[PDB]
RNA sequence: CUCGAUGUCGGCUCAUCACAUCCUGGGGCUGAAGUAGGUCCCAAGGGUAUGGCUGUUCGCCAUUUAAAGUGGUACGCGAGCUGGGUUUAGAACGUCGUGAGACAGUUCGGUCCCUAUCUGCCGUGGGCGCUGGAGAACUGAGGGGGGCUGCUCCUAGUACGAGAGGACCGGAGUGGACGCAUCACUGGUGUUCGGGUUGUCAUGCCAAUGGCACUGCCCGGUAGCUAAAUGCGGAAGAGAUAAGUGCUGAAAGCAUCUAAGCACGAAACUUGCCCCGAGAUGAGUUCUCCCUGACCCUUUAAGGGUCCUGAAGGAACGUUGAAGACGACGACGUUGAUAGGCCGGGUGUGUAAGCGCAGCGAUGCGUUGAGCUAACCGGUACUAAUGAACCGUGAGGCUUAACCU
RNA sequence: AAUGGCGUAAUGAUGGCCAGGCUGUCUCCACCCGAGACUCAGUGAAAUUGAACUCGCUGUGAAGAUGCAGUGUACCCGCGG
RNA sequence: CGAACCGACUAAUGUUGAAAAAUUAGCGGAUGACUUGUGGCUGGGGGUGAAAGGCCAAUCAAACCGGGAGAUAGCUGGUUC
RNA sequence: GCGAGGGGAGUGAAAAAGAACCUGAAACCGUGUACGUACAAGCAGUGGGAGCACGCUUAGGCGUGUGACUGCGUACCUUUU
């Protein structure tokens, strides 16, 4: 039960003798609740959220209209939530970047793992000896040549092969927070945070339990 | 590709790319249009326009490259005397691209680049 | 890397699926009531509206 | 700091080069710089001293090129490789004095002798 | 973020570094240090200079000390050492900044440039 | 079973399972005070050393570790690497033989092929289907990943102990190895940025520049990518248990953990955490958007067909991307910052060129911290992203139940 | 002890061992520059091949099964590795 | 010592190659038992051989071509309505 | 393209004899049409079998093609116990 917002770089607040403050600026721009359901045709609690400056002018159509269900300003892609006993379409339909969730506690984040595109053994593991120079036979990077001889085998499904890469979830978990400036939308963490300015992140309280 | 913003290359030596791209650059100045792949094209303007800006100076600065980027100071002299003062107005931008495409034998885009003469004016028909 | 029995028929005739060719679809542009090629104005004179390549 | 690696004595009784032959801390500690304990091996030594040549002992690390930083992130790298042998099983830094500068992390509680010497940092 | 994230980088260096150091300044840039139990104290490190004028955190100026044995502190700019204030060795920078010629001796980093 | 060929030992790489368990977890007895052990039961979650000598496997030795498990997998693994051992041809020693030669001896030297069709895998697209067609947000059947552990302090120098020594239970911090993410720091790279310099050819010459010589050699370095850098995670908590512990309790005037009947109980199992996930053909759910013009021939409830229409949307093209082999996926297309250019700043190099002056000159000083400057930040439509065209329709099968006029 | 015995300075792309220097041989790989690999246009091979509508597991069996039995599973077809 | 020239100790690549023995980087000899052009002489149980069974036209424990010749094959394969 | 190649016209009994030229089979390669076919495991058939496309008949329960679903169910040869 919380909001999502574009990462957008990261910096620190190099304390005099510290720099402990190593957060990552995560402009937490409020959401737009009003959208949710219960047991009358749907799942559980839930809560839609949308925040960004989508050109309401031209780009997305049906969604803008889909947003007319007593909402305000259609942003980018909408995400959901769950229980927490929040407000609803009965008072406003406009969350904020702060409430009762507390403070100073740790807040996990889930950027979008980049993706170095296709990657290999050496790549998706960082482990596989050999040389290069007097080699030129098994020139290091090879899978390193994996499998059997004459064996049932099945190449053993799931064995770490090359594989590719690309935008993927992540979830860091933990990560305390050094600051926050509501309205101004300026949440800070402590390094980490997946993605690279081109993400979204969910920034949930802390499913530590 | 790997991960973010870097670029500018085509199968060639970056040791030689300078020439395979400078001679061609000095040509637009000699002429106006030159059919030469969308790649070479979309890549060409970064050597032509940036060298075009060396107008305001018309002194030692403009001559940062005369005896080098061309054996003869033709193209360079043609710059601080003609090309430089021509487009003095809207500095930004210059050379445009017009798709031609298909090079016979090896289906590669062509285009040809240009620069002024064909002002985006609602002109009529003359000459 | 050798193979052993391979079915010329049926098989392959399946990979050919991803091999059929494709169609363009483009305009004529105001002046040329035909050609215009693809996203170009017209080749006849290579002009979008005037003195571009060769025209009046 | 990985096996092999020549380390100098920064204290005394067994000069120059000293060979690191292990790194404790457990299974697979690759390195160990800053001020960790490290199994050493004397290979040169001054004719005198009460610690001859080729005596498998353990020791600490005082000045190591790998650097040491903390706080602010600024770093103090000393291009050298300080040992400072310690009388082995009744652990304690064998010697009288220590030479040169030392590290502020080296002042680690349970140590302390070494840092009240080698007038520095 | 015309002036928003690039904003903290600014709302902290509002300090008064040196604005113009030509090496060799053998000053102890009083560095807050710490010591334990008591003492706040403040002592620094005699310098030579080569930096990096960068990324907000002007985390640099490998100051180069030869006290007894050998080498550097990469002492940043951001708050905990009570300013570089003292510049005693005028200048004369060889190939200027990044004068990393680590080799201790009669080879002075000849200062003086007035 | 293979001699119309199933390549030997050891190493590397990368493994997968068993349990007769090496470490860690839970118990019973002890000739178990404590600490540490001995043994047996249970337990496969995870973890389970670097070197010296040797071809070695193994072994012995040095030093670590919580520990350095046993075994199956063609004594796992050569259409994956190696070729040190061991069967080719050379040569030699010892030994055997009259000798050619030989050795279940030794010694020096001695070509390791294959572009993957099928199964299998790791990734990733194209169809069609989910019953009007769309754009989205989910549910969660299932599936996988992850599950290591040291030391220290407090408890408590207490229980225990003659001392020596020294816990339980519970908690607090910091590590080793491993995993994921990410460049803000420290650094590497950075043949597209700046500089120095050797030889030489040229731009008429001076000067200033350029080509070539590994980027000629070299110094430093933006972005990005990066580890040695930085930040986080293996948990708690639940369910039901294993061994074990028991209660109450007869059969069997007691006893008994069981036969009725209740309660505990481990890194194992189910879940909790992270990822995938409705082709879940059992094709689910919710929200929003769009289409309500005419006729004809049939063998008429099946349709087949023409004109007029063509939406929502999709795709196509173009400018592109921290996205990418190609597809895919994201942003933008004048209602515009999507690329390039241009303005400013940052940065990196290190004070250009030209002119002046000093010096016979090399050279120096001043102009000047100049000149130049990329992938960067802020901004700017100058150039290119054109108006249309294409695909996709025209109110959605039958039966029944509930609502209805 | 001339199918020579023991020595021997010098020489050796000769066998064995040690050291300094040196380093990506290695801990442990990172980045970068090029030639392929990928995409388009042109030309256009190869060995092999009884026939294929060419899945896993346990068992079976001329004794190590895609093809037998039981069972589990699996929409159709490509591309790269 | 080191180019030409002569030779081939090492590694990588190639191994359906550029190539039926080479390319790349190193490597040995380089006034000598040297190296090379032209022509000549040794013939198969024969030649030549600083000796490896090496070389005698991509062939060598007895060359190539033709013949005896349909050698022989207690072996393998195959054998037609 | 003063190409190749072809389309007419004409020769001829024929060019469905055009110089690649008699007859022109098979492998092998295509275009068209009827049916089957994208949740289903294996020598691909055989036994059963509905539907569909045509053809039936003064119905009369049929012929041709295709075959969903289903019982079965490991090629031939050789050599061998």
């Amino acid at each position: 039960m919380i909001g999502l917002v574009g990462k957008k770089v990261g910096m620190t607040r190099i304390f005099t003798e510290d720099g402990v403050s190593i957060p990552v600026t995560v402009i937490e721009v409020e959401a737009n609740r009003v959208t949710q359901v219960k047991d009358l045709a749907n799942d559980g609690y839930r809560a839609i959220q949308v925040t960004t400056g989508a050109k309401k002018a031209n780009r997305v159509t049906k969604p803008e209209a889909g947003h007319f269900a007593k909402a305000g300003v259609e942003a980018g892609r909408g995400l959901w939530e769950f229980r927490l006993a929040e407000g609803e379409e009965f008072t406003v339909g406009q969350s904020i970047s702060v409430e009762l969730f507390a403070d100073v506690k740790k807040v996990d984040v889930t950027g979008t793992s980049k993706g170095k595109g296709f990657a290999g053994t050496v790549k998706r593991w960082n482990f596989r000896t050999q040389d290069a120079t007097h080699g030129n036979s098994l020139s290091h990077r090879v899978p390193g040549s994996i499998g059997q001889n004459q064996t049932p085998g099945k190449v053993f499904k799931g064995k770490k092969m090359a594989g590719q890469m690309g935008n993927e979830r992540v979830t860091v978990q933990s990560l305390d927070v050094v600051r926050v400036d509501a309205e101004r939308n300026l949440l800070l963490v402590k390094g980490a945070v997946p993605g690279a300015t081109g993400s979204d992140l969910i920034v949930k309280p802390a499913v530590k339990a | 590709m790997r991960h973010r913003k870097s670029g500018r290359q085509l199968n060639r030596n970056s040791s030689h790319r300078q020439a395979m791209f400078r001679n061609m650059a000095g040509s637009l100045v000699r002429h106006e249009i030159i059919k030469t792949t969308l790649p070479k094209a979309k890549e060409l303007r970064r050597v032509v326009e940036p060298l075009i800006t060396l107008a305001k100076t018309d002194s030692v600065a403009n001559r940062r490259l005369a005896f080098a980027r061309t054996r003869d100071n033709e193209i360079v002299a043609k710059l601080f005397n003609e090309l430089g003062p021509r487009f003095a107005s809207r500095a930004g931008g210059y050379t445009r691209i017009l798709k031609c495409g298909f090079r016979a034998g090896d289906n590669a885009p062509m285009a040809y680049i240009e620069l002024v003469d064909r002002s985006e004016k609602a002109e009529a028909a003359a000459e | 890397a050798v193979q052993q029995n391979k079915p010329t028929r049926s098989k392959r005739g399946m990979r050919r699926s991803h091999d059929a060719l494709t169609a363009v679809t483009s305009l004529s542009v105001d002046k040329t009531s035909g050609e215009k090629h693809l996203r170009h104005h017209i080749t006849a004179d290579g002009y979008y509206r005037g003195r571009k390549v060769i025209a009046k | 700091i990985q096996e092999q690696t020549m380390l100098n004595v920064a204290d005394n009784s067994g000069a120059r080069r000293v060979m690191c032959i292990k790194v404790l801390g457990g299974s697979h500690r690759r390195y160990a710089g800053v001020g960790d304990i490290i199994k050493i091996t004397i290979k040169e030594a001054i004719p005198r001293g009460k610690v001859k040549k080729g005596d498998v002992l353990k020791a600490v690390v005082v000045r190591t090129k790998k650097g040491v930083r903390r706080p602010d992130g600024s770093v103090i790298r000393f291009d050298g490789n300080a040992c400072v042998l310690l009388n082995n099983n009744s652990e304690q830094p064998i010697g009288t004095r220590i030479f040169g500068p030392v590290t502020r992390e080296l002042r680690s509680e349970k140590f302390m002798k070494i840092i009240s010497l080698a007038p520095e940092v | 973020s015309n002036i928003i994230k690039q904003l903290e980088q600014e709302q902290m260096k509002q300090d008064v570094p040196s604005f113009r150091p030509g090496d060799t300044v053998e000053v102890k840039v009083w560095v807050v240090e710490g010591s334990k139990k008591r003492l706040q104290a403040f002592e620094g490190v005699v310098i030579a200079i080569r930096n990096r004028g960068l990324h907000s955190a002007f985390t640099v100026r490998k100051i180069s000390n030869g006290e007894g044995v050998e080498r550097v502190f990469q002492t940043h700019s951001p708050v905990v050492d009570s300013i570089s204030v003292k510049r005693r060795g005028a200048v004369r920078k060889a190939k200027l900044y990044y004068l990393r010629e680590r080799t201790g001796k009669a080879a002075r980093i000849k200062e003086r440039l007035n």
